[PDB]
């Protein structure tokens, strides 16, 4: 758990500082999102 | 009271199983015959939003859960039983239909 | 999987505040020219169940917080401002009218 | 906070026991239940 956990919350904060760029990638952060909420149910 | 930061607004508002009180008849619409003590359950299902028109939050995965309920019948009696209620595990934006 | 006993079904089922998702819009009626991201916020809002025909779940105390909130105007642009939602601190089982 | 809390919880646990009886006073677990959750908010 820890070592996913890990990478999610790394590839989370590698996105979220470029929210406001006009062609940001909404559906791969939402992808992302998912995943987190997903292994946090798990976990 | 701190402002909620837009990821942490974005993440928490973003399709995922969220307690939802939902109505017991709802669930067990077959059971008109009786009144339900407490009359509605808090149950994990999908909420929130996909932040895209052309899809919506689905349940990708179920499981079940038991609770004590509290059954009457009318010009009968009562009583307290055991009683299952499906909650969702997983939940993703998919197309709409 | 242990099942839920009773009372704390019935505490936990009954009219009090819960984290329910809110669309954005619903609060702001007068704002027809944006997009809103998320669409949908976090609130505490009274829910649940009183148990009886003649009472229903309303709030009796409230409270405001500050989120980040996109805001998307077609043809123009987007900017991440604070807006204010109302929340709910307390709530009661009171008669219907 | 904590006394009120306590005096709360020595109330309910002193109703609990009687929900199956015929005549239960349910208002009167009711409007408990709605202090309770307030006390909680407020603490």
């Amino acid at each position: 758990c820890a070592a996913e956990l890990a990478a999610l919350e790394a590839e989370l904060a590698a996105l979220e500082g470029h929210v406001e760029e006009a062609d940001f990638p909404w559906g791969k952060l939402n992808n992302l999102i998912e995943k987190l909420w997903q292994l946090k149910q798990a976990c | 009271h701190e402002v909620v930061k837009f990821m942490d607004v974005y993440q928490r508002s973003y399709c995922h199983p969220i307690e939802t009180l939902v109505d017991i008849f709802q669930e067990y619409p077959d059971e008109i015959e009786y009144i339900f003590k407490p009359s509605c359950v808090p149950l994990m299902r999908c909420g929130g939003c996909c932040n895209d028109e052309g899809l919506e939050c689905v349940p990708t995965e179920e499981s079940n859960i038991t609770m004590q309920i509290m059954r009457i019948k009318p010009h009968q009696g009562q009583h307290i039983g055991e009683m299952s209620f499906l909650q969702h595990n997983k939940c993703e934006c998919r197309p709409k239909k």
